[PDB]
């Protein structure tokens, strides 16, 4: 059962490029593409197959597509380390990029390019016996990682109607953003994506930088600090994926278990422990404090008070030395501690995954080797939030059309605008809706 | 130059907070709804929490503590003290309450017909967390008329056990209400000030007719407006506390902090330590201090009992200059320096 | 506090702990793309019009 | 992501020049068009605005234009005049005698597809066309009128590529002719439709700060040159050197430009130069975001920033830059438009410009340049009321309602960002 990623734009990229290097560590795949530990010669079917597939030669490669309207981002995953890992039918640019401008990636340049990817992603998916779906990495903000990820969400959904769609998104954070405008492209790709995506996991580039700061002792994150980290945790999620086990197998699961109602796809994603490599000795933190650990606002994804929210679903993704008693033992603890509603329609309870295999870092990185980590996902409509403080920072733009002329050059609508807006304040209030009393 | 927005404009606390803030020369006031401030002086409703401590390089403290209104509604505050393992059903400093929906009307009418056979008092008292000023309350010894009143009403009512044997101030026959004013800093250090409130009725009590909502409401607005005898004995029906402690001392033998000050103490730590993990921002984004308004009634047996939390209480004007100061001396410049305490902090 | 469905492997094991119990066709992207291209192309004539004058 | 470069007339071809000298010396290129630098970082992106020749030589993308051929004589004779492609040099005979129409109208337009053909060479050998820098004086002829048609056919041959222009302000302070607020004037209404980015470099701002800043009494075109070479350096930086954010002209038109007639840019610098003291990074926060810095002869406290972008050169600390940067929002926050989050944008390049440990440079889209536009209008005013040395227009053809209609346009320029300087919540 093959999983596809699909990596568009800058952010889609880089992270994309943080994600495979480390699966490449988790696995035993060298940059060269070998794998020594894989007995089985130019097939199989194990775990890892659902990432990598095997030429005849021996080469373990990723079943991944690379798509940037510009090349730079691209060449170097074409002339960095893992190289040999990719043929070059895998990494698609264009010569210029959207210019942070949604229309720009959507209508006019998503139109000249857009079946180009299909075709790539066609040959990726015919090589698969049993697709479950596609892995879709890209930012909020920019021109190719909204529009041009929105266009290709709609015809995938087109062209693989049956399959599910996961999304890894990063949310804008004026820390480290590039474009004025990250606020309108955001609301226009999460309209015209809301339909075709079955999970999404947003990233608040905000609290990854905070996180490095508080937790890495780095004064100024930089990409590379943000991604290892955000590749830590895209790791936790899709492990499942990847190795044996019995919690999330498949893109369905995570729908299944996460997602009750179909346009509230977004599980606040929270990690633990995230330890400076510089800090020569570490106290091990413990099944108990780490679990503890998911329920500070400080090591989630995306700001937000789950205390004031209701949990639709909660899931506990462990790694390394960890055994059930002691996860029970700390949940029976933290409930009697914390403020955990639930929705009255749910069952108040955690599914629970443990991966015996304790988290790997990449080398000479920001990053300590710990002996357990967990990743919390958890549906609650305390994330609503985020979309809050998104929506107005539009309506303030929006209320003077401030930039709308270049959208309209691109041969967008005015209206889409206001249609895309009117979505997301249906969705806040279907949030409003399943989380809150009178 | 710190910099601080204001988003109510009817709060006089604040207004007062607002005014020494800028005299200090270190303060400056920004449009309500300039996103680079240091401190928001918060709307009463719908303080947009979502969007504190999303601003790059600020540092950012509110007015308002989020979820404090389940300590400040009526109805939800009977719903935490029945339902908080840390505040017994049975805890002895708040009257025998019941959430009714024009809900737990069953529940209430066989406590009342428990009470009707054995003989005991039996006067209830019908309030609104959605009424105001004195609006939209009852006091009936019958079941039935309060519930008819209730379900002629549109919001979600409380009934509660009505106090029939207060302490009663003399001369005069007159019953009173004590407000304590609660400053909570970002720490959740909880400052109790020295100087409270007795909100005073000033005429006779009288438990033959509760229809005379007159000598039965302390309310300020109530004395003022309907009490032909306002301020006959004291300015405004407000008594302070020295002339308060004193008149215990010369009627009773006793002082104000014996009988009552400990009590209060007690119920303030309560309510608060009991919300502390809902509400606390010591790991948040940004942080909160409030200004609560706690209001007691004394019985005749010198015990304490909570009527009510206000999220947003007024000050007695001749007060309002202190405990003002105070607020900016330990809930503000205690997060934004500047360039003896009137507190009772107390301990936890 | 009902501990369900666990089970194991040799990588490691799963189980659920309970606390209490309770689209737009291919014609028509074609068509939206089209209309954007074609608002494109009636700006950029207003445009070549207004410089021939 | 290559950008064509045009100078037109001879403010144009004098700052263009000193341009082409500076960044050459900054991405270590000698004379001879021979690289001869020790950092990969000056040749990344080269490119940009340099072609290569055999022998690997570098050739600036650059085309020379005048009415008249002393100053392309000077420029040819000048330190770096080896380097530029002479077949790059377009010039005429004539002259525009400061005069919008002869350069627009009459003897520029027998020039004007001679240039075409020398733009349309190099564009068709670009990998990817980025756009096109033009500079010019607006007080002149051939710079202000030559220049502005030489846009507008540009803009018919490439409709979708970028136009950005560093555009010189005529002042009483710094004059050639009287005439000079007359094709300013034409010029700006052509500006503001054919335009995606301006920088409006003001002779009164470099005049007052070569006289009351640096000190020097009687300030020479040399002088005002020096500075505006700073500025040209500094704003072009992004696009010259490896950076995070992938800067380019379309870009920075995107974010910068809220409302497509308002992107007239108030460029600034820091330090002013002419000490061995670097500066700190407040100081050169401070600096940067002082009017007595600013190249328009505008105060930004009368007006509010719709906009504005950053560029720190030098080894400095990237968290003090931060710091600073969200540290003077804060602190003047009123004079930033609430209703465009985070307008401020800004960025760090590690290579300092020649002779200085760090500098800052400063581009501002704010309605306090409404102040220049006024200035001029003013002085248009004055002699179109009386019709004042009209005929010398006349005569070439031109009727007064084109003057009119320039006139109107620009008031109503004027007016636009009065409006947005009004606008809350
Ligand atoms: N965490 C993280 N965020 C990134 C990264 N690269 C860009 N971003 C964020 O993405 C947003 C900008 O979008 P980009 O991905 O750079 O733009 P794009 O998708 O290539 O689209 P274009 O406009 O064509 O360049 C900003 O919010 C950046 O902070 C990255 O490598 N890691
Ligand atoms: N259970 C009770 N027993 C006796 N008296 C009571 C009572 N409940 C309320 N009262 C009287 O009614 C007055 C006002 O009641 P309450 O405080 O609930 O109204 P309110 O909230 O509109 C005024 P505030 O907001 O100032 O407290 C009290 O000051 C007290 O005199
Ligand atoms: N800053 C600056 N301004 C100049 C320079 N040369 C001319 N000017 C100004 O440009 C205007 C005259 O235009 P000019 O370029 O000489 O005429 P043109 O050749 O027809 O374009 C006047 O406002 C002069 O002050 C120069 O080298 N630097
Ligand atoms: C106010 O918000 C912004 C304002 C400007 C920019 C600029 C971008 C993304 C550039 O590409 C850019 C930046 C620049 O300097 C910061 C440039 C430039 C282009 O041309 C030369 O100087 C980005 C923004 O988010
Ligand atoms: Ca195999
Ligand atoms: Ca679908
Ligand atoms: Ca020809
Ligand atoms: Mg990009
Ligand atoms: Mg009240
Ligand atoms: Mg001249």
């Amino acid at each position: 059962r093959e999983c596809i990623s699909i990596h568009v734009g800058q952010a889609g990229v880089q992270i994309g490029n943080a994600c495979w290097e480390l699966y490449c560590l988790e696995h035993g795949i060298q940059p060269d593409g070998q794998m020594p530990s894989d007995k089985t010669i130019g097939g199989g079917d194990d775990s890892f197959n659902t990432f990598f597939s095997e030429t005849g030669a021996g080469k373990h490669v990723p079943r991944a597509v690379f798509v940037d309207l510009e090349p730079t981002v691209i060449d170097e995953v074409r002339t960095g380390t893992y190289r040999q890992l990719f043929h070059p039918e895998q990494l698609i640019t264009g010569k210029e990029d959207a210019a942070n401008n949604y229309a720009r990636g959507h209508y006019t340049i998503g139109k000249e390019i857009i079946d180009l990817v299909l075709d790539r992603i066609r040959k990726l998916a015919d090589q698969c016996t049993g697709l479950q779906g596609f892995l879709v990495f890209h930012s909020f903000g920019g021109g190719t990682g909204s529009g041009f990820t929105s266009l290709l969400m709609e015809r995938l959904s087109v062209d693989y109607g049956k399959k599910s769609k996961l999304e890894f998104s990063i949310y804008p954070a004026p820390q480290v953003s590039t474009a004025v405008v990250e606020p309108y492209n955001s609301i226009l790709t999460t309209h015209t994506t809301l339909e075709h995506s079955d999970c999404a996991f947003m990233v608040d580039n905000e609290a990854i930088y905070d996180i490095c700061r508080r937790n890495l002792d780095i004064e100024r994150p930089t990409y590379t600090n943000l991604n290892r980290l955000i590749s830590q945790i895209v790791s936790s999620i899709t492990a499942s994926l990847r190795f044996d086990g019995a919690l999330n197998v498949d893109l369905t699961e995570f729908q299944t278990n996460l997602v009750p109602y179909p346009r509230i796809h977004f599980p606040l994603a929270t990690y633990a422990p995230v330890i400076s490599a510089e800090k020569a000795y570490h106290e091990q933190l413990s099944v108990a404090e780490i679990t503890n650990a998911c329920f500070e606002p400080a090591n989630q994804m995306v700001k937000c008070d789950p205390r004031h929210g209701k949990y639709m679903a909660c899931c506990l993704l462990y790694r390394g030395d960890v055994v059930p008693k002691d996860v029970n033992a700390a949940i029976a603890t933290i409930k009697t501690k914390r403020s955990i509603q639930f929705v009255d329609w749910c069952p108040t309870g955690f599914k629970v995954g443990i991966n015996y295999q304790p988290p790997t870092v990449v080398p000479g990185g920001d990053l300590a080797k710990v002996q357990r980590a967990v990743c919390m996902l958890s549906n609650t409509t305390a994330i609503a939030e985020a979309w809050a403080r998104l929506d107005h920072k539009f309506d303030l733009m929006y209320a003077k059309r401030a930039f709308v002329h270049w959208y309209v050059g691109e041969g967008m609508e005015e209206g889409e605008f206001s249609e895309a807006r009117e979505d997301m304040a249906a969705l806040e209030k279907d949030y409003e809706e399943v989380g809150v009393d009178s | 130059m710190y910099t601080f927005v204001v988003r109510d404009e009817n709060s006089s606390v604040y207004a007062e907070v607002s005014r020494l803030l800028l005299a200090t020369g270190q303060w400056k006031r920004l449009r309500k709804d300039n996103p680079r401030f240091n401190l928001m002086l918060g709307e009463r409703n719908r303080l947009p929490f979502g969007r504190l401590g999303h601003e790059p390089g600020l540092v950012q403290l509110v007015n308002y503590y989020r979820g404090a209104d389940k300590l400040c509604r009526k109805a939800s505050l009977v719903k935490l003290i029945k339902t908080s393992p840390e505040l017994s059903e049975s805890c002895t400093w708040f009257p025998e309450s019941y959430v009714i929906y024009p809900d737990e009307r069953e529940v209430f009418l066989a406590a009342y017909n428990r009470r009707r056979e054995g003989r005991e008092g039996n006067v209830w008292i019908a309030k609104s967390s959605a009424g105001a000023k004195g609006e939209g309350i009852l006091i009936s010894s019958e079941a039935s008329e309060l519930l008819d009143f209730i379900d002629e009403q549109g919001q979600v009512h409380v009934i509660q056990k009505y106090l029939e044997k207060p302490l009663l101030l003399e001369p005069g026959h007159r019953k009173f209400d004590i407000r304590s004013w609660v400053l909570v800093d970002h720490l959740y250090n909880i400052y109790l000030y020295r100087e409270g409130v007795l909100r005073t009725s000033s005429e006779p009590y009288n438990s033959a007719n509760f229809q005379d909502k007159t000598c039965h409401l302390t309310n300020h607005c109530i004395q003022k407006e309907y009490s032909k005898n306002y301020g006959r004995y004291e300015e405004g029906n407000e008594m302070f506390f020295e002339e308060f402690n004193q008149y215990l001392m010369d009627a009773l033998n006793t002082t104000l902090e014996n009988s009552i000050l400990l009590q209060i103490k007690h119920i303030i730590r309560s309510c608060l330590m009991c919300i502390e993990p809902a509400i606390s921002t010591k790991h948040l984004h940004y942080q909160s201090f409030q200004l609560f308004g706690f209001d007691f009634m004394v019985d005749e047996e010198l015990k304490v009992w909570l009527i009510e939390v206000n999220g947003a209480p007024a000050c007695a004007q001749k007060l309002y200059a202190e405990l003002c100061q105070g607020i900016v001396d330990v809930a503000i410049s205690s997060v934004f320096p500047l360039a003896t305490s009137i507190f009772i902090k107390l301990h936890h | 506090m009902e501990v369900i469905e666990l089970n194991k492997c040799t990588s490691g094991q799963s189980f659920e702990v309970i606390l209490k119990p309770p689209d737009p066709s291919l014609e028509e992207i074609q068509k939206k793309l089209e209309a954007a291209e074609e608002r494109r192309k009636y700006q950029e004539a207003e445009l070549l019009k207004h410089l021939a004058e | 992501r290559e950008i064509v470069h045009i100078q037109a007339g001879q403010c144009g071809n004098q700052i263009g020049a000193k341009f082409w000298e500076v960044i050459s010396d900054e991405h270590g290129i000698d004379p001879t068009g021979s690289y001869h630098g020790d950092s990969d970082l000056q040749l990344e992106r080269i490119n940009v605005y340099y072609n290569e020749a055999t022998g690997n030589k570098y050739v600036p993308r650059a085309i020379l234009v005048d009415l008249e051929p002393g100053t392309m004589d000077s420029v040819r004779s000048g330190p770096f005049g080896q380097i530029f492609r002479p077949d790059n040099f377009v010039f005429g005979q004539s002259g525009a005698g400061n005069n919008w129409a002869k350069g627009h109208y009459t003897e520029g337009a027998e020039l004007v597809d001679s240039v075409l053909d020398v733009v349309r060479k190099e564009s068709e050998s670009c990998d990817c066309l980025q756009g096109f820098q033009l500079t010019h004086s607006l007080g002149g002829g051939t710079g202000s009128g030559m220049g502005t048609l030489l846009i507008s056919k540009i803009r018919e041959e490439y409709p979708d590529r970028i136009m950005n222009t560093f555009s010189v302000m005529p002042s009483p302070k710094v004059s050639d002719t009287v005439v000079e607020p007359y094709n300013a004037t034409l010029s700006v209404h052509q500006l503001v439709e054919n335009t995606d980015e301006t920088y409006c470099i003001d002779n009164e701002a470099l005049y007052d700060i070569c006289f009351r800043t640096l000190k020097l009494t009687t300030p020479t075109y040399g002088d005002l040159n020096h500075l505006v070479s700073a500025t040209m350096s500094g704003v072009t930086t992004c696009l010259r050197f490896p950076g995070q954010l992938n800067a380019d002209l379309r870009k920075l038109a995107v974010n910068m430009v809220p409302f497509p007639r308002l992107h007239f840019f108030m460029p600034g610098f820091a330090p002013l130069t002419s000490q061995y003291r670097a500066l700190t990074v407040p100081e050169l926060t401070q600096q940067m975001f002082d009017s007595k810095n600013m190249m328009a002869a505008c105060d930004p406290r009368h007006g509010r920033y719709l906009t504005v972008a950053a560029i720190f050169r030098g080894r400095m600390s990237m968290k003090e830059v931060d710091e600073q940067m969200l540290n003077v929002q804060n602190k003047n926050s009123s004079y930033f438009v609430e209703w465009i989050p985070n307008n401020v944008k800004t960025a760090v390049c590690d290579i300092p410009p020649r002779g200085l440990k760090m500098s800052a440079t400063f581009i501002g889209n704010s309605t306090a340049i409404q102040e220049l536009f006024k200035r001029i209008s003013e002085q248009f005013t004055a002699m179109f009321r009386r019709k004042a040395f009209l005929h010398w227009y006349t005569g070439e053809g031109m009727d007064e309602m084109e003057f009119t209609e320039a006139e109107s346009n620009m008031n109503d320029l004027v007016s636009e960002y009065q409006q947005y300087q009004d606008a809350t919540a």
